């Protein structure tokens, strides 16, 4: 089902940077539900700095937030910016891979040959043409 | 039930061997 | 609660949970149905046998509810039929008075009519040449569009949407079919250009400056050849968007959502301009004026505010209604603003003084689909009930009822002549009406006696696959646009 | 009537948490409060259904009607300060009641990560043209005067470009024709005379075996089965048939040529013979029919190789049973059988290449019946009490197999 | 499960046939994060009054409080009704002809030069 | 201005998690991908958030190990204000 993988592409890799970074000097086969509780805010975490750094900029008349709108986002969710530069330092980065894409062939549609009839002169030539 | 149609389809009163001609005349 | 009316049972389901006191405190429909009154209009000769068995003090005490909670509004006539009671019942604080309903509307087109307001009632916008221009090549369009009537049925050009993960909650189609908005779950809106002609925005600042000033070719010259796709997603509301209205000269896409602001987006930057910032709910629906300078939004917040695209503060507050408002639409002088509700009631709103001046009851859910006439004489509302009720603006009462659909009809219009009423709902059809005999007929009483004309209006269903119908809209050659996203 | 969340729920919540001794009237408050509310939302979640245009509902109905109750969308963590996590949700905790509730974090990255989809794409189409609405795939569905046929002109020179498409001159017309069969919606009422041009055209194709005019009938068959519209087993008495001769025949044209081609041709026709089994099945009709014909196909002494050949492809195609039970007493005849064409010095004919195909063809599929319900062991001259025929070479055959296992 | 079983009677009650995948796993999550809010505030009213156990009206107590600062509901009917009366008497201003694109003042627009930093 | 140098080291070091899939919950939220060094910093902030629960939860695992538990995670996250709750109900 390609509905739900719409979802379960991005979630599902979520789910394997929280294994892989489980695996930093933490613990070994978590609870289950102590995973889906964390993962849970993440996902809300990620969300609360797309709509506080979005209202911040926006408060200043401007569409896309620079620099300065994230660090007075992260103090107002008290995150002490300072000590970002010091993770990022630490070698343990691991590379996990972005997802696939659901549909390879990007646009192979190229229906079934039938051309037959033409328009009326209340259709424009941009709409489909008729049937066989 | 055996008076269901499908006790009257063809296929399930004709012998596939028997039509088949096989070069037979 | 067993002993009532079978359209009333959503109703009486958010009754059984009301059994506290600060459970129904906090609820702000049932404390608004709690101080109002019921309308319940009845005849002189019905009534007459009601009195003798309330005057009496035998009884005493329901003569006593009677006259503290309900109105009673009496016309002097035949008693109605029961099949003609349950067409125009079914709202709370139901069946609203005549007196509502006995304003004069200017329910004309601008340019004599007498039904038509002045041109400086409402302070509209000014034309140009330009505009005239286009008028000409309006009307080589409607020479191939053909008096569709019942005879000539017309062709219709479903524009579905194929993937649609994030949920497809709001689509329009401009004037001219030109550009196709989408508004998704995901918080997106995305123009799509049909038009053999991509979209296409100034790259930089710096660019237009140097192009044009005398150059004679402003509109080639601000599209630019760096930035022309077949898709523009517009990015900035945090919520799923519900409206999506184009502007009558193609720029200016509004968009509303669930976090509570309309969002002003340009279609020649392709950026955000504006956000109208007036409810803290959400904005279930929002259009343009058929002339483009003002705005109606309608939220969950039981409002309507009218906007002007020059204040951040709105100018009309509509409050009326005991729910949300689920739907908004100008008329076509745009001096009046019909709001459909999730109160079963649609209300007229004129644009001076924001007063009601027209109340439509008779619906048995919320109304999901509302569209005027070309004529500005008629109003066609849908509902969850599935019916299409049309209703005379001036006469104020239910004249048609089309009963064909069956679940929810979330998208009506009328043709470009006013031939035809498309209605679109999510059984997957898209069933056509005769608007000419629907009206052919059009008081002292208010009601019509209408009948079952639903069978003889029908002219076709057009089932839909798995596809639920969001909008429908008429080319100027009258063909018929339908864009759902397939399910 | 009003149902309410049960007490002896809001006991056990109650006592887990510290609160001891509590009335059943201190209890019977709790629960009739927590009711209200959860019907307060589910009324409310419904207004964002029916603005949705839905119906069915997207993990989220009720974190929009949580926000627009001034409460949290968060559920599994309630935080008192309110500012790392405002009325934004966290899309809610993906849990079970059946949930195993212990995970080991390297299998989560061992498992595959699913695809990302194209993004919401625009098409148009036709739901009426003047009136009628089209069978397109976006669409859900004494003198007197002479008879009209039913079939229409239009129809009838469908018929007659799909058929001499479907002959095979050009490959790219082929294949559209095939396509056409398999998805057009209206192809019922022109069914009987597509089963008789193929019924008709196999039985005079094999009066002189002309291979392409039946791979082009067969791949006919394979098109007009995977049509999802039309009724099948009225015509499946004239299908079948055919599809027997071409398996179970002898060829007029040379082998050595296109034997590998005849041999295509017959997994093709054992193809859609076990397909044919598949479906269409009653009680005892149809596959023990055929599998009645294969057997004694097998068992009658001195019969041509190629029929041979064919008849041992298709009683293999039938499943992973009937290999298990028609393909082990019998293998000592197929030793015989190949002995007899090792030995003496004429190979001109045709049966040598039947019996190697035939040989290969049984020793693969007893390595699955070796793999499926048997152990690895003594892999070098066992076989030889099965008349010696891959012997060793199987084992390696079956050494590969047990290889792309571990691989799997 | 007990708790989550009744849970699907309520919504069937409701005529909810089909809703979410886990609806009911999360109206149980609600339940209970409502009725351990409404016994929690209600424990520390019994210590704020003093008793050996929590008593009814310490729970009726724990819901007042907290429907206090908690739903507000969208405003009431007299309320929306002042507002607009207030706002609906204002006559519609005029336009002027040529103004351009006609958009609120700068400070209320989102149109700012809308900066960002230059990778080195 | 060290987190501006740090920013602009940042063409180079694919973090932990994709930015196809962080750049995902940013267009989820309105955040647009203009600069892809941009989403390596949300990105960094987000594994530096999870990754100090995670080394605070071995604490006090270390006391009561190598396994990861919903009671190694509540005193974990309530130095942090956050009641995280067990589920109970499957």
């Amino acid at each position: 089902n390609p509905a739900d993988n719409y979802h379960l592409a991005r979630r599902r890799t979520l789910q394997v940077v929280v294994s892989s970074l489980l695996t930093e000097a933490g613990f070994e086969s978590a609870e289950k539900a102590s995973v889906e509780t964390l993962t849970e805010m993440l996902q809300s975490y990620i969300s609360e700095i797309g709509r506080s750094a979005k209202s911040y900029c926006e408060h200043t008349a401007r569409t896309q937030p620079t620099l300065s709108d994230i660090v007075v986002t992260l103090v107002e969710m008290g995150f002490n910016v300072d000590t970002l530069p010091a993770y990022a330092k630490r070698s343990q980065r691991m590379v996990i891979t972005a997802p696939p894409v659901t549909n390879q062939p990007v646009t192979p549609k190229a229906l079934t040959a039938g051309q037959n009839r033409p328009h009326p002169p209340h259709i424009p030539s941009h709409f489909p043409e008729f049937p066989d | 039930d055996l008076l269901a149609d499908e006790n009257f389809l063809m296929v399930t009163q004709l012998h596939w061997e028997d039509d088949i001609i096989w070069d037979g005349e | 609660h067993g002993d009532q009316e079978c359209y009333y049972q959503d109703d009486l389901r958010v009754l059984s949970s009301l059994t506290k006191k600060e459970h129904m405190k906090g609820n702000e429909t049932m404390l608004d149905f709690r101080t109002s009154k019921f309308v319940l209009r009845i005849s002189r000769d019905s009534y007459q046998l009601l009195k003798r068995h309330l005057q009496e003090k035998q009884n005493n005490q329901i003569w006593n509810i009677v006259q503290e909670h309900l109105y009673i509004d009496i016309f002097d006539g035949m008693p109605r039929s029961k099949q003609q009671i349950d067409a125009m019942v079914g709202s709370l604080a139901g069946e609203a008075k005549r007196e509502a309903n006995k304003s004069k509307v200017f329910f004309g087109l601008l340019k004599q009519d007498p039904n038509a307001p002045p041109q400086n009632r409402i302070p509209l916008p000014e034309l140009k040449d330009s505009d005239k221009l286009d008028k000409i090549m309006n009307m080589k369009e409607t020479t191939k569009r053909v008096r569709l009537g019942p005879d000539c049925l017309p062709s219709i050009c479903f524009y579905t949407f194929l993937n649609a993960y994030q949920g497809l909650t709001a689509v329009d189609v401009t004037d001219d079919s030109s550009l196709i908005a989408g508004g998704f779950a995901d918080s997106t809106v995305r123009v799509w250009s049909v038009t053999p002609k991509k979209l296409r925005s100034v790259k930089q600042a710096s660019d237009l400056s140097l192009i044009d000033k005398e150059s004679d070719d402003v509109l080639e010259r601000i599209m630019d050849e760096k930035t022309a796709s077949e898709l523009k997603i517009l990015y900035g509301h945090s919520g799923p968007v519900y409206g999506a209205s184009f502007s009558p000269d193609r720029n200016y896409l509004l968009s509303s959502s669930e976090d509570g602001t309309v969002r002003l987006w340009s279609l020649q930057t392709f950026t955000c301009l504006v956000g109208y910032k007036g409810h803290n709910y959400p904005v279930w629906d929002t259009q343009f004026s058929p002339y483009g300078y003002y705005f109606v939004s309608g939220g969950h917040d039981r409002v309507a505010r009218l906007w002007a695209t020059d204040h951040y503060q709105p100018l009309r507050i509509f409050a009326g209604h005991l729910a949300d408002v689920n739907c908004t639409r100008f008329h076509p002088n745009s001096n009046y603003v019909a709001t459909g509700s999730a109160d079963r009631t649609v209300r007229l709103w004129d644009v001076l003084n924001g007063n009601c001046v027209r109340i439509f009851t008779g619906h048995k859910g919320p109304i999901h689909s509302l569209t005027f006439s070309p004529n500005g004489r008629f109003l066609a509302t849908g509902a969850t009930d599935g019916r299409v009720l049309l209703w005379d603006i001036g006469h104020g009462l239910m004249v048609g009822e089309l009963k064909g659909h069956t679940d929810t009809v979330c998208s009506l219009r009328f043709s470009r002549d006013g031939e035809i009423l498309a209605s679109g709902s999510m059984d997957n059809t898209v069933r056509l009406w005769d608007a000419i005999k629907a009206f052919e007929d059009l008081t002292a009483t208010g009601h019509i006696n209408l009948p079952e004309n639903s069978q003889e209006l029908l002219l076709g269903t057009y089932m839909t696959k798995s596809t639920p119908v969001v909008h429908l809209h008429f080319t100027r050659r009258n063909l018929v646009l339908a864009a759902g996203a397939y399910s | 009537s009003n149902t309410v969340l049960p007490s002896e729920s809001m006991k056990v919540v109650a006592e887990s948490m510290g609160i001891a001794q509590i009335q059943e009237e201190t209890c019977q408050l709790l629960t009739d409060e927590v009711s209200y509310r959860i019907k307060e939302i589910a009324q409310d979640a419904l207004k964002f259904m029916h603005m949705g245009k839905r119906q069915k509902l997207t993990t989220s109905d009720i974190d929009y009607a949580l926000k627009l109750k001034n409460v949290e969308p968060l559920y599994g963590f309630h935080a008192q300060e309110f500012i790392p996590f405002r009325f934004a949700s966290g899309g809610g905790r993906e849990l079970y009641f059946y949930e195993e509730k212990e995970v080991d974090l390297s299998d989560i990255i061992n498992t595959p990560l699913p695809r990302v989809p194209l993004d919401v794409c625009l098409k148009a189409h036709w739901l009426s043209i003047e009136g009628c609405q089209p069978a397109i795939p976006e669409n859900p569905p004494r003198l007197k005067p002479r008879s009209i046929h039913e079939l229409s002109v239009e129809q009838q020179l469908y018929y007659k470009e799909i058929t001499e498409a479907c002959v095979g001159s050009c490959e790219a017309k082929r294949a559209e024709a095939l396509q056409s069969i398999a998805t057009d919606p209206g192809l019922y009422q022109m069914l009987p005379r597509f089963s008789t041009f193929i019924s008709e055209g196999v039985r005079v194709n094999v009066v002189q075996n002309n291979l392409a005019l039946l791979i082009y009938l067969m791949r006919m068959v394979k098109a007009l089965m995977d049509n999802p519209t039309l009724y099948l087993e009225k015509y499946v008495h004239e299908l079948i048939p055919a599809v027997m001769t071409c398996i179970v025949s002898r060829q007029l044209c040379l082998r050595p040529d296109v034997d590998n081609h005849w041999a295509l041709r017959d997994f093709a026709a054992r193809l859609v013979a076990q397909i044919c089994k598949h479906f269409s099945t009653t009680t005892n009709n149809i596959q023990s029919r055929i599998t009645k014909t294969f057997t004694k196909s097998w068992v009658d002494e001195k019969t041509p190789w190629t029929t041979r050949y064919g008849s041992i492809a298709g009683l293999a195609e039938l499943g992973h049973d009937v290999i298990k039970t028609l393909i082990l007493p019998r293998l000592q005849q197929e030793g015989e059988r190949i002995r007899s064409v090792l030995d003496g010095p004429v190979l001109s004919n045709i049966d040598r290449i039947g019996a190697d195909h035939v040989q290969s063809l049984l020793l693969k599929h007893c390595a699955p019946v070796l793999a499926k319900l048997r152990p690895p062991p003594d892999n070098q001259d066992a076989y030889r009490a099965e008349f010696g025929s891959l012997g060793p070479l199987l084992c390696s055959q079956v050494v590969k197999a047990r290889a792309q296992a571990a691989l799997q | 499960p007990k708790d989550a079983q009744m849970m699907a009677q309520i919504l069937k009650d409701m005529g909810i046939t089909e809703y979410e995948p886990r609806v009911i796993n999360q109206m149980l999550e609600f339940a209970f994060r409502y009725v351990t809010t409404i016994l929690d505030d209600a424990k520390i009213y019994s210590s704020h009054a003093k008793k050996a156990t929590v008593d009814a009206d310490d729970v009726r107590l724990a819901i007042q409080c907290r429907a206090d600062q908690s739903f507000t509901s969208p405003p009431p009917r007299d309320f929306l009704l002042d507002i607009a009366r207030q706002r609906n008497q204002t006559p519609l201003p005029l336009i002027k002809p040529y103004s351009g694109p006609r958009l609120p003042p700068d400070r209320y627009c989102l149109t700012a030069p809308n900066y960002r930093l230059k990778s080195l | 201005t060290p987190l501006v140098d740090f920013l602009m080291q940042l063409e180079d070091y694919t973090p932990t998690i994709p930015d196809a899939v962080t750049g995902y919950y940013l267009n989820r939220a309105g955040f647009e991908a203009s600069d892809p060094r941009i989403i390596r910093l949300i990105s960094l902030a987000a594994q530096k958030f999870i990754s100090d629960i995670a080394n605070d939860a071995l604490q006090h695992c270390k006391m009561k190990k190598y396994t990861l538990t919903m009671e190694d995670l509540t005193p974990a996250l309530s130095e942090y204000g956050i009641n995280v709750k067990k589920p109970h109900y499957f």
